Protein backbone atom coordinates (compact mmCIF):
# COMPACT_ATOMS: atom_id res chain seq x y z
CA UNK A 1 0.00 0.00 0.00
CA UNK A 2 2.64 2.74 0.66
CA UNK A 3 4.38 1.37 -2.74
CA UNK A 4 1.13 2.14 -3.91
CA UNK A 5 0.93 5.59 -2.74
CA UNK A 6 4.29 6.63 -3.15
CA UNK A 7 3.95 5.45 -6.96
CA UNK A 8 0.54 7.55 -7.09
CA UNK A 9 2.55 10.44 -5.54
CA UNK A 10 5.43 10.55 -7.77
CA UNK A 11 2.74 11.13 -10.47
CA UNK A 12 0.10 13.12 -8.83
CA UNK A 13 1.28 16.58 -9.89
CA UNK A 14 2.32 16.38 -13.35
CA UNK A 15 -1.19 15.98 -14.67
CA UNK A 16 -1.84 17.93 -18.16
CA UNK A 17 -1.52 17.65 -22.01
CA UNK A 18 1.63 17.20 -23.72
CA UNK A 19 2.49 18.35 -27.39
CA UNK A 20 4.93 16.83 -29.59
CA UNK A 21 6.36 19.68 -30.98
CA UNK A 22 8.47 20.11 -33.43
CA UNK A 23 8.62 17.57 -37.11
CA UNK A 24 11.47 15.69 -36.59
CA UNK A 25 9.94 13.19 -39.58
CA UNK A 26 9.72 16.59 -41.53
CA UNK A 27 13.68 17.30 -41.43
CA UNK A 28 14.50 13.62 -41.16
CA UNK A 29 12.35 12.95 -45.25
CA UNK A 30 14.68 15.53 -46.25
CA UNK A 31 17.55 13.30 -47.11
CA UNK A 32 14.93 11.15 -49.03
CA UNK A 33 14.20 13.01 -51.90
CA UNK A 34 17.83 14.02 -52.43
CA UNK A 35 18.45 10.34 -52.60
CA UNK A 36 16.09 10.03 -55.24
CA UNK A 37 17.52 12.45 -57.06
CA UNK A 38 20.85 10.56 -56.78
CA UNK A 39 19.39 7.74 -57.87
CA UNK A 40 17.72 9.70 -60.95
CA UNK A 41 21.41 10.78 -61.92
CA UNK A 42 22.28 7.31 -61.32
CA UNK A 43 19.92 6.10 -64.08
CA UNK A 44 20.89 9.25 -65.88
CA UNK A 45 24.87 7.78 -65.94
CA UNK A 46 23.26 4.29 -66.73
CA UNK A 47 21.56 5.37 -70.02
CA UNK A 48 25.11 6.75 -70.49
CA UNK A 49 26.48 3.96 -70.57
CA UNK A 50 24.20 2.22 -72.53
CA UNK A 51 24.19 5.17 -74.95
CA UNK A 52 27.94 4.65 -74.92
CA UNK A 53 27.62 0.84 -75.53
CA UNK A 54 26.05 0.87 -79.38
CA UNK A 55 29.10 2.33 -80.34
CA UNK A 56 31.64 -0.40 -79.55
CA UNK A 57 30.36 -2.85 -81.88
CA UNK A 58 29.74 -0.91 -84.94
CA UNK B 1 46.56 8.90 -101.80
CA UNK B 2 44.48 6.72 -100.52
CA UNK B 3 45.63 8.62 -96.95
CA UNK B 4 43.25 10.96 -97.82
CA UNK B 5 40.60 8.75 -97.77
CA UNK B 6 41.37 7.85 -94.64
CA UNK B 7 41.23 11.69 -93.52
CA UNK B 8 37.90 12.04 -95.00
CA UNK B 9 36.63 8.87 -93.12
CA UNK B 10 38.16 9.99 -89.81
CA UNK B 11 37.42 13.86 -90.01
CA UNK B 12 33.30 12.94 -89.47
CA UNK B 13 34.14 10.40 -87.14
CA UNK B 14 35.66 13.03 -84.22
CA UNK B 15 33.33 14.98 -85.22
CA UNK B 16 30.32 12.67 -84.09
CA UNK B 17 32.72 11.63 -81.10
CA UNK B 18 32.37 15.47 -80.06
CA UNK B 19 28.60 15.23 -80.63
CA UNK B 20 28.42 12.15 -78.31
CA UNK B 21 29.94 14.07 -75.91
CA UNK B 22 28.63 17.14 -76.33
CA UNK B 23 25.02 15.61 -75.31
CA UNK B 24 26.61 13.78 -72.65
CA UNK B 25 27.62 16.91 -71.50
CA UNK B 26 24.69 18.64 -72.01
CA UNK B 27 23.43 15.94 -69.40
CA UNK B 28 25.79 17.06 -67.27
CA UNK B 29 24.77 20.76 -67.65
CA UNK B 30 21.24 19.68 -66.57
CA UNK B 31 22.53 17.54 -63.64
CA UNK B 32 25.11 20.59 -62.35
CA UNK B 33 21.85 22.77 -62.76
CA UNK B 34 19.98 20.67 -60.72
CA UNK B 35 22.95 20.13 -57.86
CA UNK B 36 23.02 24.04 -58.01
CA UNK B 37 19.71 25.02 -56.48
CA UNK B 38 20.17 22.19 -54.13
CA UNK B 39 22.53 24.74 -51.71
CA UNK B 40 20.92 27.52 -52.58
CA UNK B 41 17.67 26.88 -50.59
CA UNK B 42 19.37 23.98 -48.81
CA UNK B 43 18.88 26.50 -45.71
Amino acid sequence: EAELSAQIRYLTQVATGQPHEGSSYSSRKDCQMALKRVDYARLKLSDVARTCEQMLEN
Amino acid sequence: SEERREIAEVNKKLKQKNQQLKQIMDQLRNLIWDINAMLAMRN
